[PDB]
């Protein structure tokens, strides 16, 4: 009870999956080259070609 | 208008242009545009010009 920090492998692999999945739903306002980040300006400001 | 030496640059804020008329119009030499299709010029609501 006192001491904490005893249950590091739990807490670390909740980590580890948290951060992931932090990390790739972040990527999706990467530029990627584009000018713009969004796909629905994209189709309200350029024409097809 | 002045030369290529000193062109005239101006502000165009806090108004309702209609560039479909601008467009229409037949007199222009050349007209191309990158970036925004001229179609879709009238939907877009831009900062100053």
């Amino acid at each position: 009870s006192s001491t904490a920090s005893a249950l590091g492998k739990l807490q670390d692999v909740v980590n580890q999956n948290a951060q992931a999945l932090n990390t790739l739903v972040k990527q999706l306002s990467s530029n990627f080259g584009a000018i713009s980040s969004v796909l629905n300006d994209i189709l309200s400001r350029l024409d097809p070609p | 208008f002045a030369s290529v030496y000193a062109w005239n640059r101006k502000r165009i804020s806090n108004c309702v242009a209609d560039y479909s008329v601008l467009y229409n119009s037949a007199s222009f030499s050349t007209f191309k545009c990158y970036g925004v299709s001229p179609t879709k010029l009238n939907d877009l609501c831009f900062t100053n010009v």
